[PDB]
């Protein structure tokens, strides 16, 4: 139950504010409807309805049909629109971090360990760190654009 | 509306009438001493600032917004003293809302914060108790957070046009860059090597602040005397109406108490 | 709120709360004056005077004593006119434009004729 | 920020399928409870009027 | 009437409630300055 | 319920609302309208107290409601004036204070050797313009163990019910309350007196006092959260969680208009997620060290949606 | 002065004069404010508020309504604590240190614990 993490789960764009507010309102209304309603069928007091009705065999026939089965507004799991989009979202957003965020962590560790170290050998290692820092600066401007 | 409730309301209204009448008599004695300081400040404003009238000193284009200074007091019970000072500064800030405001009182800073809270750049408290002097005006002019880097510098105050009413006037203050760019500024023999342009604007800031504080204190003291006289007159009318209701309630209480003892003794 | 609705119940509680604050502070406005109040008390005193005169409508039987026509405001028009004046939509109008009128339609027509 | 987006996108993708299943389960329980209460209220109102 | 010694606070109206609120507000501001000065001069 | 002095439409409307909410099966209704004789309305307090005394003398608890006490005093003076008797004060009988004190003294809590029962008395006093210094008003307030003052100023603004914290008091103290509500709201009586003096300072023009900003903001949210609607009673488990979030400062960051929606959302989330904390406050009736740490952590995480 | 002594008679007359003078000065503060008070009127208002709260002690039978424990002050400790506060020995202390306390020993311990 991520409360503070679900509000900041999106990126820098504010286009996901309408989709996140509609999903949170639908989940709260569905849980409140199940708690406000009774978690049972019905009483159906046939002991005081069959002997009090004017017509003979009136309340006895209606009590047997209501306690059997009837139709209800329900659906099946055939239209799995959210299940099909879950695999495509993880393969484009979550799977992109396995090659973009992983390459940035390996390049930052190699540049920090080389720029901090004697003369000609240290200058050669600093050249590779300078090239990685220049590429990181261009990637930082592209991430904000 | 009983006998105990009418006696507590009549006794509390009588104490407020004596405090309002004593405050009006004390305001008249303070107005006589304040009249000498206001008359002396008017003669100094026409002699020290006489060089600006003969040289035609005026401003032109705006240089990084401007600067406003609302001179008032920190206490109340003065009628429409704080309402007239806040209404005059809000009308002139419509054409230039990017200018800063320097409130010189608790009454002017409370009304300006409800309309333009971001325009308040300086707040000065403790100036409405005693009378103004040259030491209070010279200390606020040197610590105004760069007061010489503005094109126009207005001083909002209350000018006492009569001895009963007043009006909110305004006086502009030129900077060092506008004093040397006048028309007839080179008519007098001034030393260009020493401080002549910067010394004219620094001396005019303390003189204009002392004249505005002296005129604002006399107008606030005159307005407080009119409000105290109106409060004492309104308390006398309420005490007369409460005395008529207390007299009728006292006669009705004696008749109701005597009717209860006469009914039980006759049965 | 179970008979008149949630919209009519909130307008009745807001109009009664503004009139109770101005009546309790009548001892300072009649002695010291209206300038002794603060910023929040000054706006509540002006809205309470206009709400008291707007509820007084001229009846049809009292046309010979008042001179104006009879106004019969409905239940839905009276709830919408009181909620708009308490929110700040009619604060620029005068206090005499709502005295002896109807709903929100008669208050806007009386203010335009008096300013011409 | 990029590493935190991987765990957030993986959690939001699984929550989308559970939110659609929770709305269908709540609508089925509300429809069955309203249909059962309507049959019980209609039989009780007819029995109270006849008595 | 006579004996107006403390008739403002004994009424309990508009002037009586404003006198008690003004004295409580001034005493609350002075207590914060006295408590802060005693903590810095405890040794 | 002993409806004495009421009309015929008021007694029929109150009995119909209790039967629809499953509450008239264990409640005695004493019908005593004003259209009957003066002897029937004056003896309505003594007849209703005899029926409720049978349960307190056996081992059960009773609750009598004498509505109202002002109507019973007018009915006793009408029958005494017609029997050729001398009146007293305000055209009433001599034993006016003894008639209301004798009927209220019988509703007391018995000991363990008498059965262990008790009888609660709820006498309503109808005032005239809030004048509590009358003849029938001062006599009933000096015989009962506390009174609930209902002012007409706060009732019209929307604060229902208008219960003055500075006027209404209880003579029993904290001994007649539960241990769960007394722990989370131990300073509820002291916060009402401090917030009343700070609320009047906002109308004077003072905008300083940074230390008093937390007490003034928490006082306005605590008064709106305690105001409930009609026919909407709360239990001890739902009132202990609402009083702990308003006294500890957890409701100071919320808005004033969202105080009504925050009460329904906090009670619904505690019944489906952390249901073990709500059942422990109702069964045990108190909160130890483990119950205080679990209630503070759940209230802080529920404030951010 | 012939039953309680000359020292106890001066302490009772000094406490009654300071409490009676505070009622007349409080009426001027509700209309004019604290600006009309001088140096002697400002110190008398602070000393009258601390002397009224120091005389209120927590009873032993009222422990269920107050919460704090019951304190019992002697006759010699009450006369020595009232004479020191009227001279100027406890002017730097706050008004909350004397409220619901005992004698002079309980007022000094409550001021140091509230500042920490």
């Amino acid at each position: 139950l991520d409360w503070t993490k679900i509000v900041s789960k999106l990126g820098l764009s504010g286009q996901t504010a309408a989709a996140l507010t509609s999903f949170k309102k639908r989940n709260d209304e569905a849980k409140r409807i199940l708690f406000e309603l009774k978690q049972q069928p019905s009483n159906v007091d046939f002991a005081f309805y069959k002997s009090t009705l004017k017509n003979t065999a009136i309340v006895d026939k209606i009590q047997s049909d209501v306690s059997k089965f009837t139709p209800s507004k329900a659906n099946l799991s055939k239209q799995l629109n959210l299940i099909e989009s879950f695999e495509a979202k993880a393969l484009e957003n979550a799977k992109e971090t396995e090659s973009v965020v992983l390459a940035e962590l390996t390049d930052l560790e190699k540049t920090l360990e080389n720029i901090e170290s004697x003369x000609x050998x240290x200058x050669x290692x600093x050249x590779x760190x300078x090239x990685x820092x220049x590429x990181x600066x261009x990637x930082x401007x592209x991430x904000x654009x | 509306a009983t006998l105990r409730e009418i006696e507590t309301r009549l006794k509390s209204i009588k104490n407020i009438e004596k405090i309002t009448n004593t405050m009006k008599v004390v305001a008249s004695t303070r107005m006589g001493r304040a009249q000498r300081a206001m008359a002396s400040s008017r003669a100094f404003r026409e002699g020290d600032s006489d060089f600006f009238a003969t040289a035609e000193t005026s401003t032109p284009e705006t240089a990084e917004k401007t600067l406003i200074i609302a001179v008032s007091s920190d206490k109340g019970l003065c009628g429409s003293i704080h309402s007239q000072i806040a209404k005059a500064t809000r009308a002139k800030l419509q054409e230039t809302p990017n200018a800063d405001v320097v409130t010189i009182g608790d009454k002017i800073k409370a009304q300006m914060l409800r309309t333009h809270s971001s325009n308040v750049v300086l707040s000065f408290n403790g100036v409405g108790k005693e009378a103004p002097t040259f030491w209070e005006a010279s200390l606020i002019a040197d610590e105004i957070r760069k007061l010489g880097d503005y094109d126009k510098i207005e001083v909002m105050y209350n000018k006492f046009v009569s001895g009963v009413a007043f009006e909110p006037s305004v006086f502009p203050s030129f900077s060092p860059i506008s004093i040397e760019e006048s028309p007839k500024l080179s008519e007098f023999e001034l030393e260009e090597d020493q401080a002549i342009p910067t010394s004219l604007s620094q001396i005019s800031l303390t003189n204009a602040i002392l004249n505005a504080m002296a005129e604002g204190y006399a107008s606030e003291i005159s307005a407080r005397r009119n409000a105290m006289d109106n409060a004492s007159k309104n308390a006398g009318e309420m005490i007369n109406k409460y005395s008529i209701l207390y007299n009728r309630t006292r006669q009705a209480v004696i008749t109701n108490e005597l009717v209860d003892i006469i009914t039980g003794a006759s049965s | 709120v179970s008979v008149v609705g949630q919209e009519h119940y909130d307008v009745a509680t807001g109009v009664q709360q503004t009139l109770q604050a101005y009546k309790s502070l009548q001892d300072i406005i009649a002695i010291l004056g209206m300038d002794e109040l603060s910023e929040q008390d000054k706006l509540t005193v002006e809205r309470a005077r206009k709400i008291q005169r707007f509820l007084s409508q001229p009846f049809a039987v009292a046309e010979v004593f008042t001179g104006i026509e009879g106004k019969l405001v409905r239940l839905k028009d009276t709830i919408a006119s009181f909620k708009a004046v308490l929110e700040g939509k009619y604060d620029h109008l005068p206090e005499n434009a709502f005295y002896m009128v109807g709903g929100i339609e008669d208050v806007v027509a009386k203010a335009e004729k008096i300013a011409a | 920020d990029q590493v935190s987006n991987l765990k957030d996108v993986v959690s939001t993708t699984k929550a989308l399928f559970e939110m659609s299943k929770e709305t269908a389960a709540l609508e089925a329980e509300a429809f069955e409870l309203k249909q059962k209460v309507a049959v019980a209220s209609e039989a009780k109102s007819v029995l109270d009027s006849w008595v | 009437v006579r004996s107006s010694a403390g008739a403002v606070r004994d009424a309990g109206g508009a002037f009586g409630k404003r006198e008690q609120a003004e004295e409580e507000r001034y005493f609350r501001a002075r207590a914060k300055e006295q408590l802060a000065a005693l903590k810095k001069h405890h040794e | 319920y002993v409806a004495v002095g009421q009309k015929r439409s008021t007694v029929a409307q109150l009995v119909q609302t209790l039967e629809q909410n499953d509450a008239m099966k264990y409640s005695i209704v004493v019908a005593a309208t004003a259209s009957e004789a003066a002897p029937l309305q004056y003896l309505a307090p003594f007849t209703a107290c005899a029926i409720a005394e049978w349960f307190r003398d056996n081992g059960k608890h009773a609750l009598i409601v004498y509505d109202d006490l002002s109507k019973q005093a007018v009915a006793y003076r009408q029958l005494s004036l017609l029997l050729r008797r001398p009146p007293g004060r305000e055209a009433y009988p001599g034993d006016v204070f003894y008639l209301h004190s004798r009927l209220l003294e019988r509703a007391a809590k018995m000991s363990d050797a008498n059965g262990g029962g008790s009888l609660t008395a709820l006498p309503v006093i109808e005032t005239q313009g809030g004048d509590v210094s009358a003849y029938i008003p001062t006599n009933v307030i000096s015989i009962t163990d506390g009174q609930i003052f209902l002012e007409a100023e706060l009732f019209y603004k929307g604060i229902r019910p208008a219960i003055n914290v500075g006027l209404s008091v209880s003579r029993v103290g904290s001994a007649a309350q539960v241990k769960a509500m007394k722990q989370v709201a131990g300073s509820l009586k002291l916060f009402l007196a401090q917030y009343r003096e700070v609320a009047a300072f906002a109308q004077f023009g003072s905008d300083l006092d940074a230390s008093t900003k937390q007490t003034l903001s928490r006082g306005e949210r605590l008064t709106q959260l305690l105001k409930q609607k009609q026919y909407s009673p709360q239990a001890s488990e739902e009132q202990v969680p609402v009083i702990y979030a308003g006294v500890n400062g957890f409701l100071d960051n919320i808005p004033i208009e969202r105080i009504p929606e925050f009460e329904e959302q906090f009670i619904a989330y505690l019944k489906a997620n952390e249901g073990d904390i709500l059942e422990a406050i109702r069964t045990k009736g108190e909160l130890s060290s483990e119950l205080l740490d679990k209630l503070k952590s759940a209230t802080e995480t529920f404030v951010a949606t």
